[PDB]
């Protein structure tokens, strides 16, 4: 009997929406441009005067004005009415002086007379002086203010579904079987939705509980909270995510809670995600993992645990980042043990003025109590408006073969550094840290470099030495 | 700033050095998604 029933409601609510806020908020921006209005005349002004000067001792003065005068150009335009849209246009007079070369004068045009709130018709005057007379001078004082565009500014309905209830039933009848799911959706003016799916069965795994709620508020805020849970012998699901929206400070919470039920395989996670935001939005996350591996047929295990933890400060005077991970991990294998670690922190920070940056990492980990010791993978960098600092990586390998007689091997660098600053050049570099070993008694090596310069002031240094089997050699040279 | 006439360690030439010494560059406080105004349209950005 499967049930899909619904009942139908096509009204909706209508929820106004002022755009009022947007309607002035240009215009904010119209009256800065009416005070720019009269800078450009200010600008304007800086020639009018000199134009007067331009004007008068050659045409006041001098006989070259009122030769054959001429009609000013002033054009007519009569209203008009338009019944299917509704619009009333004003007559419109356009006003030219016929002394000169088509020279603007005096307009002045109010608004029109439309239907509804489209589009806002530029009513303005503006005052030009005319050629016709010698005196010249643009009013600053008097602006152009156009009137602000009235685009709908309180008409708008938000559409909003007023609904029913979205009723679909599963439910079934056998003799091993049973399904009953029932799931439903509240919808008259919020979100609320709900979900429940009953299962029975002879068999175990196949008879379990899935559950869940589901709620989304409309009226203040988005608020959501949605939690999960699943009853099942072999996954129990914990999932939680909230989100709150208080209309003034928004909050997420993600509380994820799951195990896993493998005899042969014991995972057991974790995730927490809080990102809370009231005044300087931040970050809580940290990600927890657990697994436990153990396979009898093959004569292998494995246990171990792999954690993170990150954090996030958007702070306004600074920025500092923060994050560090674990992927510590053990495991036995064909009678031989296993290991292995990570350690990671990559510490960032930054300003305005300086910043720093140090990595520092750690990857620890052997085969069967084979090539080990990796430590020191840290390096680090200062910038400052001063002095500049970097000292990269230099690592050391020393690891150990169990096969043969007892390999010794591993190669590395020594710290090499880089120090800037004015009339301060420094280049303090000594590399080459091998390790001799069996087999003819392998290379032993080392570099020093030493650069010091204060501009004519150069102490240059430079020393090797090479060490192989039943002899060696060693150079040097020196500037200073 | 200032300029003086000197003779450096580690340079036997003489030299005139102007020097401008160390400023702090002053920063007002400012406004962020509150209400932002540039001098030309006053904006809330809350309101919208």
């Amino acid at each position: 009997s499967v049930k899909a029933q619904y009942k139908k409601n096509k009204h909706r609510h209508s929820i106004t929406n002022p755009l009022a806020v947007l309607c002035e908020f240009i215009s904010q921006s119209i009256k800065s441009f009416d005070r720019h209005f009269e800078k450009n005349r200010n600008n304007a002004l800086d020639f009018v005067t000199k134009s007067y000067n331009e004007t008068k001792i050659k045409f006041d003065k001098y006989k070259a004005e009122k030769s054959h005068d001429e009609l000013p150009r002033t054009f007519q335009i009569p209203g008009y009415t338009v019944p299917v849209v509704n619009v009333e246009v004003s007559p419109f007079t356009i006003e030219m002086s016929a002394f000169g070369y088509v020279f603007p004068k005096a307009v002045s045009m109010p608004s029109f007379s439309i239907l509804g709130s489209d589009v806002r018709v530029p009513s303005y005057t503006l005052i030009l002086p005319s050629l016709e007379l010698p005196v010249l001078h643009v009013p600053r004082n008097l602006k152009l203010s156009l009137p602000d565009f009235k685009e709908l500014c309180t008409i708008s309905h938000i559409f909003i579904p007023a609904m029913g209830n979205i009723t679909y039933d599963f439910s079934f009848k056998s003799s091993v079987i049973t399904l009953n799911t029932n799931a439903e959706l509240f919808n008259q003016s919020d979100i609320v939705a709900h979900l429940l799916s009953s299962s029975s069965s002879v068999i175990d795994a196949l008879q379990y509980k899935l559950e869940g709620t589901t709620r989304l508020t409309r009226k203040r805020g988005l608020k959501l909270a949605t939690a999960l849970s699943l009853s099942n012998k072999f996954v129990e699901g914990s999932h939680n995510s909230t989100v709150s929206l208080t209309t003034k400070n928004m909050e997420v919470s993600v509380a994820t809670t799951t195990k896993a039920q493998i005899p042969i395989l014991r995972m057991n996670f974790k995730q927490e995600l809080n990102g809370n935001t009231k005044s300087k939005p931040t970050v809580s996350s940290s990600m927890e993992f657990k697994y436990d591996f153990n396979s009898s047929m093959l004569y292998s295990t494995a246990k171990g645990a792999v954690d993170h933890k990150l954090s996030l400060e958007s702070l306004t005077s600074y920025f500092s980042i923060e994050s560090s991970t674990k992927g510590d991990v053990k495991g036995s294998v064909l009678s031989r043990e296993y290991s292995g670690t990570i350690a990671s922190e990559a510490n960032t920070y930054l300003n305005s003025k300086s910043t720093r940056s140090s990595v520092k990492l750690q990857g620890t980990s052997k085969i069967d109590d084979i090539w080990n010791l990796e430590v020191k993978e840290n390096f680090a960098g200062e910038a400052t408006l001063q002095r500049i600092y970097s000292l990269w990586e230099h690592s050391t390998k020393n690891h150990l073969q169990l096969e043969g007689l007892f390999f010794t091997n591993g190669e590395h660098t020594s710290k090499a550094t880089l120090e800037l600053s004015p009339w301060q050049m420094s280049a303090l570099v000594q590399v080459h840290a091998s390790q001799p070993s069996s087999f003819h008694d392998f290379p032993d090596l080392g570099q020093e470099v030493a650069l010091n310069a204060n501009t004519k002031n150069q102490k240059i240094r430079w020393k090797n030495e090479v060490r192989i089997h039943s002899g060696s050699f060693q150079s040097q040279v020196e500037l200073s | 700033v200032l300029t003086k006439y000197s003779q450096p360690e580690d340079s036997l030439i003489p030299f005139f050095e102007i020097t401008v010494p160390e400023s702090q560059l002053t920063v007002s406080q400012f406004t962020l998604p509150k209400s932002v105004s540039d001098g030309i349209a006053a904006l809330d950005l809350n309101a919208v």
